RNA sequence: GAUGUCGGCUCGUCGCAUCCUGGGGCUGAAGAAGGUCCCAAGGGUUGGGCUGUUCGCCCAUUAAAGCGGCACGCGAGCUGGGUUCAGAACGUCGUGAGACAGUUCGGUCUCUAUCCGCUACGGGCGCAGGAGAAUUGAGGGGAGUUGCUCCUAGUACGAGAGGACCGGAGUGAACGGACCGCUGGUCUCCCUGCUGUCGUACCAACGGCACAUGCAGGGUAGCUAUGUCCGGAACGGAUAACCGCUGAAAGCAUCUAAGCGGGAAGCCAGCCCCAAGAUGAGUUCUCCCACUGUUUAUCAGGUAAGACUCCCGGAAGACCACCGGGUUAAGAGGCCAGGCGUGCACGCAUAGCAAUGUGUUCAGCGGACUGGUGCUCAUCAGUCGAGGUCUUGACCA
RNA sequence: AUUCCUUGUCGGGUAAGUUCCGACCUGCACGAAAGGCGUAACGAUCUGGGCGCUGUCUCAACGAGGGACUCGGUGAAAUU
RNA sequence: AAGGAACUUUGCAAUCUCACCCCGUAACUUCGGAAGAAGGGGUCCCCACGCUUCGCGUGGGGCGCAGUGAAUAGGCCCAG
């Protein structure tokens, strides 16, 4: 069955609107607390977005401008963070499994830079 | 892949404008005349198999008329034909030649090309009337 | 599920490259002449399809390409494997100004 | 008798003389002798050999002892072939000539718990002829008060695939020897990166 | 339509059904720093210690 | 105090009074093609037109288009056309209300399986230590169909016309199994083109919404049938009808009454698949060993070999199970390279009154694919897991 | 919409038509305001045929979304 | 994909079709009608020119597979 991704019991338009707001904050604040899954969903998409931003050219900034809608944040990853990330080939994120919770009873996680 | 309800067009001057399929059969064309089937089944007809067919449309003047039944042999599957090199053919429109029971056509010739497989299965004459044998 | 380190792709090529051949820079929409050869019974004839090229597909040994011509009022396309020995020589003729890559839409013509 | 082990690498298109033969590439990297079983030893007539290699670390103790009994270096995988013999250790040269028909056995690709369709080729149900909730269901299981049961083995929904499948009389197109590569006419069951055993045909013709 | 159960079920079977519902016990370990107890591969919840500190005390 | 009914559809499986196929006797059987009867139930038995129809008639095929049982099999499986409720009309009966196995139009078929049965998949324990792998096959399932052509052969036969048996070689239907290399499908955000409107202040560039892809165009990997590969066997043993050898009762004759040979698509074996819960629990290779505990405690404990647990994944799968990796590390992601896909990005330059075009651009963009790469996470560790009962018997000290 | 005999006989359409249309007349059992026979137009009426289009079908496939399955929370039923 | 009513009790269901403009339009008729019968062709962007405007005809150019580009949007006919 070589397929690949998560449907995360949302549609497909949703799926995107999510990992775009989630990338938006992970970039907006170094780490986030969120479901372990939705995290292992947010890892390689933020990561790839790092590799777009890591480039300088105006293009890369409109390329980012598509997924990450807020200027301040764009500007942050473009100007501030991505450059900082120069000499490192990958692994711009990491994942931590905390524990449970009351209502849903689901495992939980911190995903950080 | 032709099957029973398929309205193929006709490659001959035998007066059949448009013929609709009606059985399929699986006779070669050997010995005395045509033969009698592989068996019952064979649910499809492709290029150079025979099909029995009823006649749906005809020339207001010509050999064969509007309703006339009578066996035809296929020449243009809109489907696709794989020849043992990898080559594939396909014609935009589906078509056949009407025939008699020894094989060769009620036509005086053929319109449009025919597939080299008619040559495979010894339909000499139709292959000869054929303007192009692709 | 035998776990064994091995470049699938490169053994693949290892075979499927002796059985591989390259042709003229045709992009799609280019008209072309393929000089095909036929065997009739012991004897070897020589027909020649000459059409608008509508699709190149795959690659390696399996690389192919589809022409399309109107031959005697009835429309017909045909698809060659770059490396079939019953295909002798392709030859560009025109260079199409084509905006797509697959040219299906021209089956109304 | 004749047999050896190797992996399913891929399906591809290649030419002999003029025809597009479709060939699946097997590999049969050398297999080593490991166990030679005879009647006075183990009752029946066989030989156990092995495929994909394995590093001493990821290896059991017992399995180490085993593989050491005939100085062999561990194979991730073992298997038996009834009524063989050789001398030394076993590749495909000396075993197949190009063109020899052969029986190729693999595991299938399995499909999970599968419909009456997919599984067993059931009919179906009139997708639009009033047919409430009966589109994919096999209809009836029996008769009535007689026999009042359901038959043993009555086909119905079930895990489809991951079976052991053998396909018969396959032709050795090509031997890329000492690259232990084998070319074989057509299909071979079970997914790419597969584990398959090429044994001589069962039959004759 | 409308399948129901034929006969009331027994204490005996019913509790043979429950034969598995039995909870599996969190397999726990003591957490090299703060010293409460951590779940393997997760953060030791008291201090916040995965190898240095993360979530805070 | 309810055993729902015709017909269709789905699904099957049995009977043999056998439609085909296989074997034989008789023939008013020359051959070919047949009639009829005995053996034979392995597999097979087409698609439509009319009618609610079963049935039957016709179209066109076929080796054949068999007959019946399974509550006229099968509604907690579907239809709901036929008939059986209420409305209405038609004929006919009735003064009437009403009427009729006369016809006609309409008319609700009830989401949750407890048990047995069935398909799948686990958990337990069992198999006289505790483990890792390799397996014999008790016994059990699937499978078993058939034409056409050609050679033998224009031979045997037959004035002739015609035309073989046997054997041998191919090619194909339907069915099945697998496979994704081909041919195609799809590929719900991989790439591109479009519109109306909102918004990122404006231009330019983009993003939403127009599906639960807004529309259209292509579409890799995977999944698939229309595609591809392979199959049904050969051979052997025992039979049926049947054909005979030796041969008495009954000096002759006799296949039989003692014995013996030949004999089918059938039985057993052979082929593919499961299989020691085969409690009768099999066999083989390998590994850990002979530990400790005041029987105030005649059984536990710590451990070895090994295993789980947990993380990360998978061409394995609903859960469980199964395969890989878990730093001594390439397991997945990312990253680099490549492949393939879309088809020529932004910007800027240039041409043009503009729409646009050209260049820079085989360009830009990127879900699954192929490898490489220690950048990320697979960190730490917790949990189990042997000490081998007795009886005879053979063998060594 | 009436026909028992009934798939009446003939013709049309179909490759093939118990249905349908025309004619036929032996009306079991039409008939004149319980109206008879017609008729443009109208009809979510009823009946047959056609063209077009189509997964209704041959024969199903891939994909999607909501269930079904797993986990934490609350937790019914008819039956017996 | 190929086929296109082979489905079936019956095309039930689902697709077709879809707006505005211009050409054109049958038997039959109660002269109102049938009739949106049927069947075609056009539709977007730019520049110039005219005209009664926001607007529209005309002429030449431009682009894409397609220009009511997305959504709202009749399948039609013959005969009872
Ligand atoms: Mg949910
Ligand atoms: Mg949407
Ligand atoms: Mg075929
Ligand atoms: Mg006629
Ligand atoms: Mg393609
Ligand atoms: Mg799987
Ligand atoms: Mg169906
Ligand atoms: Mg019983
Ligand atoms: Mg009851
Ligand atoms: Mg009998
Ligand atoms: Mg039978
Ligand atoms: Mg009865
Ligand atoms: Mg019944
Ligand atoms: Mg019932
Ligand atoms: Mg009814
Ligand atoms: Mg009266
Ligand atoms: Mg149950
Ligand atoms: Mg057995
Ligand atoms: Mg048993
Ligand atoms: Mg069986
Ligand atoms: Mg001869
Ligand atoms: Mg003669
Ligand atoms: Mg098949
Ligand atoms: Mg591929
Ligand atoms: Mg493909
Ligand atoms: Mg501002
Ligand atoms: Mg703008
Ligand atoms: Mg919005
Ligand atoms: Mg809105
Ligand atoms: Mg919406
Ligand atoms: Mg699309
Ligand atoms: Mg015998
Ligand atoms: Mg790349
Ligand atoms: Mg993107
Ligand atoms: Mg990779
Ligand atoms: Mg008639
Ligand atoms: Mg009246
Ligand atoms: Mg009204
Ligand atoms: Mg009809
Ligand atoms: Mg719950
Ligand atoms: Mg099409
Ligand atoms: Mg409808
Ligand atoms: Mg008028
Ligand atoms: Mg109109
Ligand atoms: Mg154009
Ligand atoms: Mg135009
Ligand atoms: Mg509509």
């Amino acid at each position: 069955h070589g397929k690949a991704g998560r449907k995360l019991n949302r549609n497909s338009s949703a799926r995107v609107a999510l990992a775009r707001a989630q990338a938006t904050a992970l970039l907006r604040e170094g780490r986030i607390q969120t479901t372990l899954t939705k995290a292992k969903e947010l890892r390689p998409f933020v990561e790839q977005l790092i590799t777009t931003a890591k480039g300088g050219d105006l293009h890369s900034r409109r390329l980012v401008a598509q997924d990450i809608h807020d200027k301040d944040v764009v500007r942050k990853v473009m100007d501030e963070v991505a450059p900082k990330y120069a000499e490192r080939p990958g692994g711009y994120t990491r994942i931590l499994r905390v524990g449970t919770r009351r209502g849903d009873g689901v495992t939980m996680a911190l995903i950080e830079l | 892949m032709i099957m029973p309800q398929s309205r193929l067009d006709v490659a001959d001057n035998s007066g059949a404008r448009e013929i609709m399929c009606i059985r399929v059969l699986n006779s070669g064309i050997g010995g005395k005349g045509l033969t009698t089937g592989g068996g019952g089944n064979k649910r499809y007809a492709h290029v150079g198999d025979i099909i029995v067919a009823s006649v749906k449309d005809a020339a207001p003047r010509g050999a064969v008329k509007a309703g006339d039944v009578v066996k035809a042999v296929v020449v243009r599957t809109s489907h696709a034909i794989k020849r043992a090199d990898g080559s594939t053919i396909r014609f935009d429109r589906n078509a056949a030649v009407i025939i008699n029971n020894q094989g060769e056509p009620r036509g005086t010739r053929v319109f449009g090309p025919v597939a080299r497989e008619l040559r495979d299965r010894r339909f000499m004459k139709i292959v000869s009337l054929a303007p192009e044998v692709l | 599920q035998t776990h064994i380190k091995i470049n699938r792709g490169e053994l693949l090529r290892g075979i499927e490259q002796d059985h591989t051949r390259q042709l003229p820079d045709f992009r799609p929409g280019d008209t072309v002449r393929v000089d095909t050869k036929v065997r009739e019974g012991n004897r070897t004839r020589s027909q020649a399809f000459e059409g608008v090229v509508i699709a190149i597909n795959g690659s390696g040994s399996r690389k192919s390409f589809t022409v399309r011509k109107i031959s005697f009022g009835e429309g017909v396309e045909r698809v060659f494997p770059f490396a079939s020995p019953l295909v002798n020589q392709v030859t560009i003729v025109e260079r199409g100004k084509v905006r797509r890559a697959k040219l299906y839409y021209g089956k109304a013509a | 008798m004749k047999g050896i082990l190797g992996t399913k690498i891929g399906m591809t298109q290649i030419w002999k003389n003029d025809r597009a033969i479709p060939v699946t590439v097997v590999l049969a990297g050398p297999c080593p002798i490991v166990q030679r079983k005879t009647a006075q030893t183990d009752g029946y007539e066989a030989v156990q050999i092995g495929y994909a290699p394995k590093a001493e670390r990821k290896v059991n103790k017992p399995m180490q002892g085993h593989f050491a009994k005939a100085g062999v270096a561990p194979t991730r995988i073992l298997r038996e072939f009834r009524g063989f013999a050789p001398d030394g250790d076993s590749v495909n040269v000396d075993i197949f000539a190009e063109g020899e028909k052969i029986d190729a056995t693999g595991t299938s690709k399995g499909k999970g718990t599968q419909g009456v369709m997919k599984r067993w080729n059931f009919a179906g149900g009139p997708a639009s002829h009033g047919s409430k909730k009966w589109h994919r269901r096999p209809g009836s299981i029996g008769q009535r008060k007689t026999p009042g049961r359901v038959y043993k083995g009555k086909r119905m929904a079930g895990h489809m695939g991951m079976e052991r499948v053998t396909v018969q009389n396959l032709e050795v197109v090509e031997i890329r020897a000492g690259e232990n590569l084998i070319l074989v006419k057509g299909a071979i069951p079970g997914a790419n990166g597969g584990l398959v055993v090429l044994r001589s045909a069962a039959k004759a013709s | 339509k409308h399948p129901v159960p034929k006969k009331k079920t027994s204490k005996s079977k019913r509790d043979m059904r429950r034969s598995h519902h039995a909870l599996t016990a969190p397999n726990l370990t003591e957490c090299p720093q703060c010293h409460g107890k951590k779940l393997s591969h997760h953060i030791c919840p008291n201090c916040g210690y995965y190898d240095g500190r993360q979530v805070l005390a």
